[PDB]
RNA sequence: UUGAGAGAUACAAUUUGGGAAGAAAUUCCCAGAGUGUGUUUCUUUUGCGUUUAACCUGAACAGUCUCAUCGUGGGCAUCUUGCGAUUC
RNA sequence: GAGUCCCAUAACCUUUGUACCCCAGAGUGAGAAA
RNA sequence: GCGAUGAUCACCCGGGUGGGUACAAAUGGCAGUCUGACAAGU
């Protein structure tokens, strides 16, 4: 019904960050990401 | 740069130096070495091959002081008929002579003259592996005249195709100008390293100096490897000495 | 174990772990259509099998990898997918719209069809209508509304067979997804050209486009436009 | 799918083992395969049932 | 023949080792996604955040990007660095098969010398030797 | 040193939206644009000169006989030191 | 030109499901309980 | 109200992992379907 509160809005706006956080560990890191890129290019070749 | 702030460097050396001109046993030497104790064994077996330590502030020698010898390759023609006629490499050999022309007109007490007659002997990268036999003993022990591998034209080499043979005078003089300015070292199986800094009467006392920190910073740095960064675990203490002198500390850790 | 995940569109999942796979829930266990690999994990525990979603063998798995903000394929809804060649990608349109959504795959060619017919008996909820697109007055009785049309048909065409499948079986608001081969209409020019026009000609058919997206690494020169059918 | 296959398969159709444990060693290959049972290369014989 | 055989079978393996392998991976999307507004100020105004309903980090996973209403134990540099791994195997696969692509190759055309026929040598400026048969009907 | 257009990239100034922290100003993180300069890729406009260019094809290797393949001997370690490939 | 004849109608490994097991083996041989 | 007709002799948090024995299934793996223009007679 949109009544949230501010702190309605922060505790939600926590959980966002929360779930965000958790998947950046499976999301996996930008150095390896960057090589990651150039061995795929070389296979779908 | 700790080692050239300390007063210690500055004294052992002014003392050094005094003690030549007092001393008749010591009138020969002209160099100064500084006497490097790694911690740990270098691990690198003695290959006889001189690892130039680039030092950027000052110059130990110039190419026309120094009498220059050059093995090259058989046939020494083509070698010889370029870097005598052109300008730059024209004069900056004293002779210029070919590996078997070498082994076949020197031996014996013939190799002896030829030590003392050259203060720099340079070769061909090619055949550096056949001078020990073909220069003797003399040549290869101490360090004072080890030959350095010069390459005569950039070409590069792949596998399954022939070298072309050039030679690049201005090239071939760019590399022995590196050699004489700057010091160079051989690596060895233990703590001890010696390596040139400075000439007796040549170079002033913070000159000589100066050199000793080029000498330790290359040699220190791993981001200079496989030619620097060869000293890993620091330096238990520094000496100072010439050829025949007593060495003097000038660093303990 | 895999860390079998939602995904932003109902009845989709990714096997995130060490492998990391779209995959979807299996409508029928034990067996994979066309040889994909099968997944099994227990949630409070019982075991349920996901089947892997091939993006270079389905382009609508390419279109998932591309991010499509919106899919009209959901839970419990039905969809009309043109040019079923086989039960490559319409074996996993079914497992999305679950026992309570059908699917109505259409196709012409016989070989396929006999492929497609073998299929439709592990799947109760896809009514195989093996017939030409071209021509939806033959199998209006067997499909009633349809709240999605997919189309994957490799025709020069391709837009006159849905404007005349959505204007008789798609729900006013109803959904179209479309697949775009470039190479097909217009080899001579480049592969934007060739999209800029299909989706003129989907306006003039009483279809919004709302999103257009290339299939790049997956195909080349491909790309799928969803719109929505307005019909007022 | 025996359909899609070559004349060759069909020849050789019943001896997978022997014939692929002989091209990795690089040896001679079979050459009958399941068609041995037919009853015409029954009649046959010598080199002739090869053929 | 025996030579050729031997060189074949083990690339035709390693073609469906490469194939299996490439289904498990999984292939970052890299294409273009137009976005369609029927007015120019909804196209000055657009904002991808305010589309997709999801924070700006989260934008720009393409796989699977979720609305801020759904987002509300091993070590992760191991898990990535054996991702990579895997990235790796295949690709050697695909290389493995490309140097068996030009040995099978090669001796085909050393097989073609030994048949019957009348050929001549040919040698480009580059150095590339082949053979050309002259246009004589096999009886 | 012609004109116009599109794209990428580096830099400088400056701006849009989401989130957190702050009473607000303000602080941080994320995503992004357009402006000026420099570089670069492509598309085409115009001025000048020029009418051919490339490849293939007919009975187009082979008396100093040519070529393939398997072997044998010797050279190049001052290096073509030789890949189920073609070192002489 | 070419090994059916070492069961590809098969063997081995892995996963799942089911049913049992976590003691000795030529088992031991006078204790147990209070 | 005993007995030679036979006494005695893995892990973790009531729950979960580990290992072992018999059978069944797998469109799970090993795993990849030979060569290619001459041959026979007078």
């Amino acid at each position: 019904e949109g009544t949230l509160t501010d702190h309605e809005r922060k505790y939600l706006n926590k959980l966002i960050k929360r779930n965000s956080q958790n998947l950046r560990s499976w999301d996996l890191e930008e150095e390896v990401r960057d090589e990651l890129e150039d061995i795929q290019q070389s296979i779908l070749k | 740069n700790d080692i050239i702030k300390s007063g210690l460097a500055e004294k052992a050396l002014k003392a050094l130096i005094l003690q030549c001109e007092e001393n008749p046993s010591l009138k020969n030497d002209k160099d100064i070495h500084i006497i490097i104790n790694t911690g740990k064994k270098m691990g690198i077996n003695r290959d006889n091959i001189p690892r130039i330590i680039p030092l950027t502030k000052y110059k130990l020698f110039k190419p026309r002081d120094l009498n220059i010898l050059l093995i090259t390759k058989d046939p020494s023609a083509l070698y010889r008929e370029t870097l005598t006629k052109d300008e730059h490499t024209s004069e900056l050999f004293k002779e210029i002579i070919s590996v078997k022309n070498l082994r076949r007109r020197f031996k014996g007490s013939k190799l002896t003259q030829l030590y003392k007659d050259f203060d720099l002997v340079v070769a061909d990268y090619r055949v550096h592996h056949l001078l020990p036999e073909v220069l003797g003993s003399r040549f290869y022990h101490g360090s004072k005249k080890l030959p350095y591998m010069i390459r005569m034209s950039k070409e590069v080499k792949l596998k399954r195709q022939q070298m072309v043979e050039k030679c690049d005078p201005i090239y071939v003089r760019a590399q022995l100008r590196s050699i004489c300015k700057n010091t160079s070292y051989i690596p060895n199986n233990d703590n001890c390293l010696s390596v040139r800094v400075g000439y007796i009467q040549k170079h002033s006392i913070p000159e000589i100096l100066q050199n000793i920190q080029d000498t330790i910073n290359f040699l220190t740095d791993k981001s200079k490897r496989p030619q620097g960064g060869v000293i890993k675990g620091g330096i238990i203490s520094i000496f100072v000495k010439t050829s025949n002198s007593t060495s003097l500390p000038i660093y303990q850790f | 174990k895999v860390v079998i995940e939602p995904h932003r569109h109902a009845g989709v999942y990714i096997a995130r772990g060490k492998e990391d796979l779209l995959v979807t829930k299996n409508m029928a266990p034990g067996e994979s259509v066309y040889g994909e690999k099968r997944i099994s994990v227990e949630e409070p525990p019982t075991k349920v099998e996901y089947r892997v979603w091939n993006p270079f063998r389905s382009k609508l798995a390419a279109g998932i990898m591309g991010g499509l903000d919106e899919l009209f394929i959901a839970p419990g809804k039905k969809v009309l997918y043109l040019g079923a060649a086989s039960g490559t990608s319409v074996s996993h349109v079914s497992d999305v719209v679950g026992p309570e959504g059908v699917v109505y795959a259409v196709e012409f060619s016989h070989r396929p069809g006999r492929e497609l017919i073998s299929m439709a008996k592990k799947r109760p909820n896809i009514i195989p209508i093996i017939e030409d697109a071209r021509h939806p007055q033959k199998y209006r009785m067997l499909i009633g509304m349809v709240d999605c049309v997919f189309a994957d048909v490799a025709q020069p065409d391709q837009a006159r067979i849905i404007a005349l499948n959505s204007h008789m079986f798609l729900k006013d608001q109803g959904g179209v997804v479309i697949s775009i081969k470039a190479n097909c209409i217009d080899s001579t020019v480049d592969a934007e050209t060739v999209f800029a026009r299909e989706v003129q000609k989907l306006r003039e058919e009483r279809i919004k486009p709302l999103e257009q997206l290339t299939l790049e690494p997956y195909e080349r020169d491909h790309c799928i436009v969803v719109g929505r059918y307005m019909r007022s | 799918s025996l359909a899609k296959s070559p004349a060759s398969t069909i020849q050789i159709l019943g001896a997978e083992k022997a014939l692929f444990r002989a091209l990795k060693t690089k040896h001679d290959t079979p050459k009958y395969g399941l068609l041995y049972h037919a009853s015409l290369v029954g009649q046959a014989t010598g080199k002739n049932k090869g053929k | 023949t025996q030579d050729s055989n031997y060189v074949r079978t083990l690339r035709q393996i390693e073609l469906k080792k490469l194939e299996k392998g490439a289904k498990q991976l999984m292939f970052k999307s890299s294409g273009n996604h137009t976005i369609f507004v029927d007015s120019r100020e909804k196209m000055n105004e657009f904002t991808p955040e305010k589309f997709f309903n999801t924070t700006s980090e989260m934008v720009n996973r393409s796989e699977n990007r979720l609305t801020k209403d759904q987002l509300a134990i091993m070590p992760k540099e191991s898990l990535d660095k054996k991702k990579l791994k895997k990235f790796k195997q295949v690709k050697q696969h695909l290389q493995r098969e490309t140097q068996l692509k030009q040995v099978q190759q090669r001796m085909d055309a050393q097989r073609e010398l030994l048949k019957k026929g009348s050929k001549k040598k040919i040698v480009d400026s580059s150095g590339k030797i082949s053979f050309k048969w002259k246009k004589q009907r096999k009886r």
